C-alpha cells in the first residue's frame, strides 16, 4: 500500500477514480482524495487546514487517552470522586478539591480560576511559540519541527518520515471521530465511554445507540 | 409590438427569450432591482444564479461546482424528504391506518412489537429489526453514491449530476436543449423550495412539537391567534 | 502604526511568522489573524469584511440597546421588560410595548404588523445598501458618506484610516461582548448589567465557574 502518489488508497476505494479532484495530489499525508465540498481548492487555505487537521488530531488523541484512562483506572481499583470524564472537571467544587489520582496529597487544587489562569498563561506561550518559534525553535516546519520534539529520533529517514506521518494523521483522525462520539454519546446517554462499551457488551441488541432515539424528541 | 395571443402565451417552441430570465446577463436576481454587482463568477451560466453569493465562498470556480453538486443533491433529497414528511400525515387525515404519520416520531415505529407496517398495513414490509434495516440501507446507499460519483451499472461517462442516459431519463424529458436548460432551473427552484422548507419541518419540530400539518392546520384555525410567535416565549432562558 | 508591515498584531511579538503573505497592512483591523485561511482569495476577503464590518455596526448598536434600557430600569424608569433576552414578549403584555413605560408613545400591540413593517423598510434598506439608492447611487459598499457624514468627520485620509480603525475595533468588542450577552443570558438566565453586579457582589464565587455544572446531561 502506497499511502502517496496517484496510486494511493482513496476514501471511496475503487468507487474513487473520478471523485479526487485535480488538486489534491498524493503529496500530503492522509490524503486518501475526500474534498467533496471543495474547501481546499485553494493551496494556503489547504495548507491552514492540513494544520488545523492535524492539530486536532494530535489534541484529540491526547483527550482520547485522557477520557479512557481515568474510567480504566478507576473500575481497576483506583479512587477517583468523579471518574467520568464529562464531570471529572466538576471535582474542583467538591469537598477536598481535585485530588489527582484520588491521593489527597498529591496536587490538591481548589481554585478554578487560578488553575485556569496558569493555563492560559502557559497555553498562550506555548501556542505562539507553536506559531512563530521560540526556546525550542527558531524557523522549523510549522507541524513537524523535530530537535527538540524528537527526543528519540524516529523520524530522520524520508520513508520513515513518511509513513510515520500517515501512521500520526490517521490515529488522529481515528482519535478525532472517537471524541465526536465521545461528545455525542456523552450528550445522548449520559454515561462514561468505558460505561457504555460495557452495557453495550451486556446486551448488543438493545444497549445500542436506537434505545436512546426517542430522547430529543420534542413532544409539543 | 405583438399580437394578442402571443402577448397571452401561445405558441410553444418560441423559446430562446424565455431563458433570458434565468440565464445569461439581464436575468432575476436575489434582490431583484436592487441587486447591482452581482461576483463577477456568478455568470449566469449555471441554473439557479441569482447572483447571491454574499459570503464569497464560492469564488473559486472549483469550490463552486463542488457547491453546486452539493446544492443540486441538497435539493433532491430535501424535495424527497418534503413530500415523504407530508404524504403519510395527509394520508393518515384521510384515513389511512398509518400508526404514527409525524416524520419526526416515524422512525420509532420500528420499536412497537408490531413492528413497522408500512401504510399501517403489517401485510406490507412489516419491519421489526432497525437494525438490520440500517445494515441493508447503508449497502444500497454505499452502493448507490459510490455508482454517483464516478459511474456504475447506469452510466459511467456520464455527467455528475444530469446523467440523463436511460435510466435517469427515461421519458426523455430533457432531449430539447432549452426544455433541458429550464427544467434545470425548475429543478433548482423547486429543490431550494424543498431545502428551506424542510429546515422549516426541522425548526417546527423542535420549536413546536407537532406535525407539519397539524401546524397548518392550526395556523388555519386562527392564523393570527397561532403562530411562529405564540411559541417565542419557549425558549426563555429560566 | 495599524498599517503597513509594521503593524500592531494578534499574537504580539510571537506574530512574525503567523501573518499569511495575504493579509498585507491594507485593511483596517489587520492584525494577521486568518489561521483558518478563510481569507486567502481577495474576493472572498473583500465580502468577508464587509461581513465582519456590518455584523460590526449591527453589534455596536445591539450591544448598546441591551444595556441602556437595564441602566434605565434601575435609575428609575419601570421598563415592565428591561431584560433585553425578553424585551420581545411585551407585545403579549397587557398593554401592549410601551416604549420607556409611557402608555402614550408607542404602545405597540401587534408583532405581525410591526415585523410586517420591519421587512419593508429593512428590505428597502438592505437593497440601497448593496446597490444604492436616494442616498447614494455610485459609493463605497463599507464606507460610501457623502450622507452617512452629516457632520464630516473623515474627509481627510489620515482621519479617515485611524476612524476605519476605530470603527472595526469598537465593532469587534461589541461582536464579542454580544456573543458573551448571548452564551450568558442562556447560561445564567439573568440580564447584562445583573450579572455585571452580581460579579462585583462576589467576584471570587459568582464567575461563569459557578454555572459550569448546568449542561451536565446525568442520563
Ligand atoms: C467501496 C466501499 C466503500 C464505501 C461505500 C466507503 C464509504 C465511506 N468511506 Mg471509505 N468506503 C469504502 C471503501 C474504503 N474506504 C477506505 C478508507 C476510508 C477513510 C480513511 C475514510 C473513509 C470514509 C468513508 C465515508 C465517506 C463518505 C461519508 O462521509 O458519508 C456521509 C454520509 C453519511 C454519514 C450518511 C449516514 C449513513 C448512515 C445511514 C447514517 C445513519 C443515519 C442516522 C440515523 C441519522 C441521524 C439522525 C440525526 C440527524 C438526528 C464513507 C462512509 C471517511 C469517513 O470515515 O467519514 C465518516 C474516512 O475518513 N474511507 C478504504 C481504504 C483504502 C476502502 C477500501 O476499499
Ligand atoms: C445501479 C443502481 C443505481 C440505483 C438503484 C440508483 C438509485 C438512485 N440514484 Mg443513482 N442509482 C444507481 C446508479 C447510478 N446513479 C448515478 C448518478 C445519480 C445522480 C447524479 C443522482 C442519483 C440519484 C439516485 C436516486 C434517485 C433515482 C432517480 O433519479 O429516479 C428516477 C428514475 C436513487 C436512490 C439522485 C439522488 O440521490 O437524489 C436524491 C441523484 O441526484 N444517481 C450514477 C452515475 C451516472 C449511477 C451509475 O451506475
Ligand atoms: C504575546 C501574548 C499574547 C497572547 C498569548 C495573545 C493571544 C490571543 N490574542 Mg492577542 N495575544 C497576545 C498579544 C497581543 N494581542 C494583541 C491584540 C489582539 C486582538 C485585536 C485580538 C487578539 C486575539 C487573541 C486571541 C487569538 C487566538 C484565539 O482566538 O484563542 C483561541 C484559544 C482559546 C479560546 C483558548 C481558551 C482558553 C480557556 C482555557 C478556554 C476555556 C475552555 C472551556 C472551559 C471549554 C469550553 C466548554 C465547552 C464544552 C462549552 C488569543 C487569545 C483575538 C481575540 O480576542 O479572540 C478571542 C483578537 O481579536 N489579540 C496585541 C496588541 C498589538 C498584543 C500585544 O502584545
Ligand atoms: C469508532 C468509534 C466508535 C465506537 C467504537 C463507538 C462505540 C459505541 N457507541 Mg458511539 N459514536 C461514534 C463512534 C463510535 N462509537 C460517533 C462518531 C458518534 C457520533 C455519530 C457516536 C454516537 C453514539 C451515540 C449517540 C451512542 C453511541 C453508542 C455506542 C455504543 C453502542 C453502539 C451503537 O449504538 O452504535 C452507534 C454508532 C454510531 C451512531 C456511529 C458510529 C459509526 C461506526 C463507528 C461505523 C459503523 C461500524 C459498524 C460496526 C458497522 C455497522 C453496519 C450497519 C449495522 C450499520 C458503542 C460502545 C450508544 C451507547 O452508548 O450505547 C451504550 C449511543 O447511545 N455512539
Ligand atoms: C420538481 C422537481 C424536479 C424537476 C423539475 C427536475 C427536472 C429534471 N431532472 Mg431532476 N430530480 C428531482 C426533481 C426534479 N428534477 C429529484 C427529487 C430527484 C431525486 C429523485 C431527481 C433526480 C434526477 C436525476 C438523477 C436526473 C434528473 C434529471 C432531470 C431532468 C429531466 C427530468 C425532468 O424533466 O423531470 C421533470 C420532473 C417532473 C415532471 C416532476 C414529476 C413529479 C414526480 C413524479 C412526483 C412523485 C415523486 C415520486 C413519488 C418519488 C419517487 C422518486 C430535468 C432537468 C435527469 C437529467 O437531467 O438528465 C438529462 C437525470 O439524470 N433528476
Ligand atoms: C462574523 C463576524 C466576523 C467576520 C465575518 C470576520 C471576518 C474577518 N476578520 Mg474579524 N473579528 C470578529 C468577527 C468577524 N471577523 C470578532 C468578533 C473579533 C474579535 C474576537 C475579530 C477579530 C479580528 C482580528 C483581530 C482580525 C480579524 C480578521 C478578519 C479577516 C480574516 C479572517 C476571516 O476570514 O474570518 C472569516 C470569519 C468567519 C467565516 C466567521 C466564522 C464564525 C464562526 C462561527 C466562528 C465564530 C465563533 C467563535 C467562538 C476577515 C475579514 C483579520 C484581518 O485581516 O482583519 C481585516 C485580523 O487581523 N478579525
Ligand atoms: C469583554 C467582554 C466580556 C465581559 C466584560 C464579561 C464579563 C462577565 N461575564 Mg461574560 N462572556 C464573554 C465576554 C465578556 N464577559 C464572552 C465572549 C463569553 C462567551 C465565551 C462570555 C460568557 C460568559 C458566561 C457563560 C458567563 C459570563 C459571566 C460573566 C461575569 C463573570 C465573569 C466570568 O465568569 O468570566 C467568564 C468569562 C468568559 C467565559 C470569557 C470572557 C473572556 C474575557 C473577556 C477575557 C479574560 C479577561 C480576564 C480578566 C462578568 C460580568 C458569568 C456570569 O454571569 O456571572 C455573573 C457567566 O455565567 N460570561
Ligand atoms: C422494493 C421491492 C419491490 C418488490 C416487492 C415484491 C414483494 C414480494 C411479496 O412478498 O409480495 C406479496 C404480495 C401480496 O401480499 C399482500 O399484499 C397486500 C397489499 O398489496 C396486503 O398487504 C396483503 O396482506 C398481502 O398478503 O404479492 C404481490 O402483490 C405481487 C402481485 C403483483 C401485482 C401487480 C402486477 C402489475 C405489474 C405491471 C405494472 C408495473 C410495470
Ligand atoms: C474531510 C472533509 C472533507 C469534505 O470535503 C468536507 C468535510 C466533510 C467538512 C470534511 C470533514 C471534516 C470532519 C469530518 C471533521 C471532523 C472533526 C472532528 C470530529 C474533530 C474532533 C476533534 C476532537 C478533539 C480536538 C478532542 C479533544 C479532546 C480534548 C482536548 C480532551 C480534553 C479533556 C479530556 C481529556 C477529558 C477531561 O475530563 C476534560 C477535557 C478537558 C474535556
Ligand atoms: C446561497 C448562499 C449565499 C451566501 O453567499 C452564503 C449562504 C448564506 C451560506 C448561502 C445560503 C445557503 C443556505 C440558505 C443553505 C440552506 C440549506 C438548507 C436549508 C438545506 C436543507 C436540506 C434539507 C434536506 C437535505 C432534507 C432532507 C430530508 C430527508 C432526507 C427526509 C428524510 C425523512 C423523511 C422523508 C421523513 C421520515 O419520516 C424521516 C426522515 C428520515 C427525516
Ligand atoms: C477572525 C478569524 C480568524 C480565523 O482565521 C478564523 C476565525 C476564527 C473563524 C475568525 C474568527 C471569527 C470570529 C471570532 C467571529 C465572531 C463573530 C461574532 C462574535 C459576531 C457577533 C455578532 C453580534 C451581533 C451581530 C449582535 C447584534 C445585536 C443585535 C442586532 C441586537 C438586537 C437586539 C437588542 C439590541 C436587544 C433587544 O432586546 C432585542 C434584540 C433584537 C435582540
Amino acid at each position: 500500500i502506497e499511502w502517496y502518489g496517484p496510486d494511493r488508497p482513496k476514501f471511496l476505494g475503487p468507487f474513487s477514480e473520478g471523485d479526487t479532484p485535480a488538486y489534491l495530489t498524493g503529496e500530503f499525508p492522509g490524503d486518501y482524495g475526500w474534498d467533496t465540498a471543495g474547501l481546499s481548492a485553494d493551496p494556503e487555505t489547504f495548507k491552514r487546514y492540513r494544520e488545523l487537521e492535524l492539530i486536532h488530531a494530535r489534541w484529540a488523541m491526547l483527550g482520547a487517552l485522557g477520557c479512557i484512562t481515568p474510567e480504566l483506572l478507576a473500575k481497576n481499583g483506583i479512587p477517583f470522586g468523579e471518574a467520568v470524564w464529562f464531570k471529572a472537571g466538576a471535582q474542583i467544587f467538591a469537598e477536598g478539591g481535585l485530588n489527582y489520582l484520588g491521593n489527597e496529597n498529591l496536587i490538591h487544587a481548589q481554585s478554578i480560576i487560578a488553575t485556569l489562569a496558569f493555563q492560559v498563561v502557559v497555553m498562550g506561550l506555548a501556542e505562539a511559540y507553536r506559531a512563530n518559534g521560540g526556546p525550542l525553535g527558531e524557523g522549523l516546519d510549522p507541524l513537524h519541527p523535530g530537535g527538540a520534539f524528537d527526543p528519540l529520533g524516529l523520524a530522520d529517514d524520508p520513508d520513515t518520515f513518511a509513513e510515520l506521518k500517515v501512521k500520526e494523521i490517521k490515529n488522529g483522525r481515528l482519535a478525532m471521530f472517537s471524541m465526536f462520539g465521545f461528545f455525542v454519546q456523552a450528550i445522548v446517554t449520559g454515561k462514561g465511554p468505558i460505561q457504555n462499551l460495557d452495557d453495550h457488551l451486556a446486551n448488543p441488541t438493545a444497549v445500542n445507540a436506537f434505545a436512546y432515539a426517542t430522547k430529543f424528541t420534542p413532544s409539543a | 409590438k405583438k399580437t394578442i395571443r402571443e402577448k397571452a402565451g401561445w405558441w410553444s417552441n418560441g423559446g430562446n427569450e424565455k431563458l433570458s430570465a434565468f440565464y445569461g446577463p439581464d436575468r432575476g436576481l436575489w434582490l431583484g432591482p436592487l441587486s447591482g454587482t452581482t461576483p463577477a463568477y456568478l455568470t449566469g451560466e449555471f441554473p439557479g444564479d441569482y447572483g447571491w453569493d454574499s459570503a464569497g465562498l464560492s469564488a473559486d470556480p472549483e469550490t463552486f461546482k463542488r457547491y453546486r453538486e452539493l446544492e443540486l443533491i441538497h435539493a433532491r433529497w430535501a424535495m424527497l424528504g418534503a413530500l415523504g414528511c407530508i404524504t403519510p400525515e395527509l394520508l393518515a387525515k384521510n384515513g389511512t391506518p398509518i400508526v404514527e404519520p409525524v416524520w419526526f416520531k416515524a422512525g420509532a415505529q420500528i420499536f412497537a412489537e408490531g413492528g413497522l407496517d408500512y401504510l399501517g398495513n403489517p401485510g406490507l414490509v412489516h419491519a421489526q429489526s432497525i437494525l438490520a434495516t440500517l445494515a441493508v440501507q447503508v449497502i444500497l446507499m454505499g452502493a448507490i453514491e459510490g455508482y454517483r460519483v464516478n459511474g456504475g451499472p447506469a452510466g459511467e461517462g456520464l455527467d455528475k449530476l444530469h446523467p440523463g442516459g436511460q435510466f435517469f431519463d427515461p421519458l426523455g424529458l430533457a432531449e430539447d436543449p432549452d426544455a433541458f436548460a429550464e427544467l434545470k432551473v425548475k429543478e433548482i427552484k423547486n429543490g431550494r423550495l424543498a431545502m428551506f422548507s424542510m429546515f422549516g419541518f426541522f425548526v417546527q419540530a423542535i420549536v413546536t412539537g407537532k406535525g407539519p400539518l397539524a401546524n397548518l392546520d392550526e395556523h388555519l384555525a386562527s392564523p393570527f391567534t397561532s403562530n411562529a410567535f405564540t411559541y417565542a416565549q419557549k425558549f426563555t432562558p429560566q | 502604526e495599524f498599517y503597513g508591515p509594521n503593524r500592531a498584531k494578534w499574537l504580539g511579538p510571537y506574530s512574525e511568522n503567523a501573518t499569511p503573505a495575504y493579509l498585507t497592512g491594507e485593511f483596517p483591523g489587520d492584525y494577521g489573524w486568518d489561521t483558518a485561511g478563510l481569507s486567502a482569495d481577495p474576493e472572498t476577503f473583500k465580502r468577508y469584511r464587509e461581513l465582519e464590518l456590518i455584523h460590526a455596526r449591527w453589534a455596536m448598536l445591539g450591544a448598546l440597546g441591551c444595556i441602556t434600557p437595564e441602566l434605565l430600569a434601575k435609575s428609575g424608569t419601570q421598563f415592565g421588560e428591561a431584560v433585553w433576552f425578553k424585551a420581545g414578549a411585551q407585545i403579549f403584555s397587557e398593554g401592549g410595548l410601551d416604549y420607556l413605560g409611557n402608555p402614550s408613545l408607542v404602545h405597540a400591540q401587534n408583532i405581525v404588523a410591526t415585523l410586517a413593517v420591519q421587512v419593508i423598510l429593512m428590505g428597502l434598506v438592505e437593497g440601497y445598501r448593496v446597490n444604492g439608492g436616494p442616498a447614494g447611487e455610485g459609493l463605497d459598499p463599507l464606507y460610501p458618506g457623502e450622507s452617512f457624514d452629516p457632520l464630516g468627520l473623515a474627509d481627510d485620509p489620515d482621519t479617515f484610516a485611524e476612524l476605519k480603525v476605530k470603527e472595526i475595533k469598537n465593532g469587534r468588542l461589541a461582536m464579542f461582548s454580544m456573543f458573551g450577552f448571548f452564551v450568558q443570558a442562556i447560561v445564567t438566565g439573568k440580564g447584562p448589567i445583573q450579572n455585571l453586579d452580581d460579579h462585583l457582589s462576589n467576584p471570587t464565587v459568582n464567575n461563569a465557574f459557578a454555572f459550569a455544572t448546568k449542561f451536565t446531561p446525568s442520563a
